[PDB]
């Protein structure tokens, strides 16, 4: 089965900068009639099909920016990136061809960028929702840097922890920042015996949280 | 232009069949070597097997994983390819590609040309429609270049939905959340971002889609007025 290894599995690089990724076989790709090893390397950006870059270890594919270059021979290879681009951001997975074929588990290439707050964003279950018993809060925490951040929900000036559920976008392309969802879900009876929701956003890049609320009565 | 497109997805139950499609054009299919690749959600691809070319007998070759429960085949009237899986279990739910692979040994090799996928779901869950819920700016709608909106898409059985904006007029600004399963039940939001001189002088709507309940439905998004 030929097993194929890549580590380390994630790597974060600043636009401009060098890169370069590693995989390795359980068992040597060189073919000792053909002298070249069967390796090759694709690239998957976030939600769309791979793409292959390169073959036979070192072969560029027709239409792939000189920028990328493969290496090495037997049971370990390296793809390089000379001069990173915002737009190289996505996963790369490397492919043996030498006995059937077998992937490696990819490595996947975030990009650095300057520290960003999330514009935050709260919405009061619809009044469609609410006819039929339940009630979603939902609170929009977009395009900040990095990943990490935290929320935290407050019903009548009280925290809030049960019935929270978080969700992370990948990195997006254009402007390298993330966002993420929070949403708080009720009945239609829970939302309605109380009167103010906020969503308390706190970041790597803030002193104080990012908030926003609204008040049930002022509809 | 080389042409890939994959069909027959959809939601089987556990110990089920399901035979994938996989339409071609733009290539002499006979010439090459063709391969079946699937990728779970959020992990990695994994090389499921092949049928080689005419001058190779169109022989079949599998993955350990599949191999003797899956089943290869081709119809070279038709230019196309089938993938024929048995008694499916949860781990084989996940996204299917069809892929063109070598045509010579000699000449190149790697697989060039790749289906977008179609998606498979193992489970007894039944299957259940979304409720498409409007995200509109209340107290908002005020004075501040950009304006936020989304639509909640709850309650729904499986996995995938497709959201768009304004029928896909509207692409720029627009994010789609990762959807979260609870109860045999998955819900997600997407977000939009566009100049408060277009909305709502101009409308927004999201159109959503989910074929294995084979709905489509629109939510114009309306400024809370208090
Ligand atoms: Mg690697
Ligand atoms: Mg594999």
């Amino acid at each position: 089965d030929i097993v194929m290894s890549q580590f380390p599995s994630s790597l974060a690089v600043s636009a401009g900068e060098k890169v370069t990724m590693s995989c390795k076989s359980s068992q040597s790709l060189l073919n000792s009639r053909t002298r070249k090893s069967y390796l090759a390397w694709y690239q998957q950006k976030p939600g769309q099909f791979p793409k292959l870059l390169i073959y036979w270890a070192a072969t560029r594919e027709s239409g792939v920016p000189d920028r990328f270059t493969g290496s090495g021979s037997g049971t370990d290879f390296t793809l390089t990136i000379s001069s990173v681009q915002a737009e190289d951001l996505a996963v790369y997975y490397c492919k043996q061809s030498y006995n059937l074929r077998t992937f490696g588990g990819g490595t996947k290439l975030e990009i650095k960028r300057a520290d960003a707050a999330p514009t935050v964003s709260i919405f009061p279950p619809s009044s469609e929702q609410l006819t039929s018993g339940g009630a979603s809060v939902v609170c929009f925490l977009n395009n900040f840097y990095p990943k990490d951040i935290n929320v935290k929900w407050k019903i009548d000036g009280s925290e809030r922890q049960n019935g929270v559920l978080n969700s992370w976008t990948d990195q997006d392309s254009k402007d390298s920042t993330y966002s993420m969802s929070s949403t708080l879900t009720l009945t239609k009876d829970e939302y309605e015996r109380h009167n103010s929701y906020t969503c308390e956003a706190t970041h790597k890049t803030s002193t104080s949280p990012i908030v926003k609320s609204f008040n049930r009565n002022e509809c | 232009e080389v042409i890939l497109v994959e069909s027959g997805g959809g939601l089987v139950q556990p110990g089920g069949s399901l035979r994938l499609s996989c339409s071609t054009s733009g290539f002499t299919f006979t010439d090459y070597y063709m391969s079946w690749v699937r990728q779970p959600p959020g992990k990695a691809l994994e090389w499921l097997g092949f049928i080689r070319n005419k001058p190779k007998g169109y022989t079949t070759e599998y993955s350990a994983s599949v191999k003797g429960r899956f089943t290869i085949s081709r119809d070279n009237s038709q230019s196309i390819l089938y993938l024929q899986m048995n008694t499916l279990r949860a781990e084989d739910s996940a996204t299917y590609y069809c892929v063109r692979d070598i045509y010579s040994f000699g000449s190149r090799d790697g697989m060039d040309y790749w289906g977008q996928g179609t998606s498979v779901t193992v489970s007894s869950a039944k299957t259940t429609p979304p409720s498409v819920y409007p995200l509109a700016p209340g107290s908002a709608a005020q004075t501040n270049s950009m304006v936020t909106l989304g639509c909640l898409v709850k309650g729904y059985f499986p996995e995938p939905v497709t959201v768009t904006w304004n029928s896909g007029s509207l692409s720029s600004g627009v994010h789609t959340f990762p959807a979260v399963l609870q109860s045999d039940l998955y819900t997600l939001s997407s977000s939009v971002t566009v100049p408060s001189s277009t909305w709502p002088s101009e409308t927004v709507t999201c159109n959503v889609a989910h074929p294995a309940s084979s709905t489509k439905v629109d939510k114009k998004i309306v400024p809370r007025d208090c």
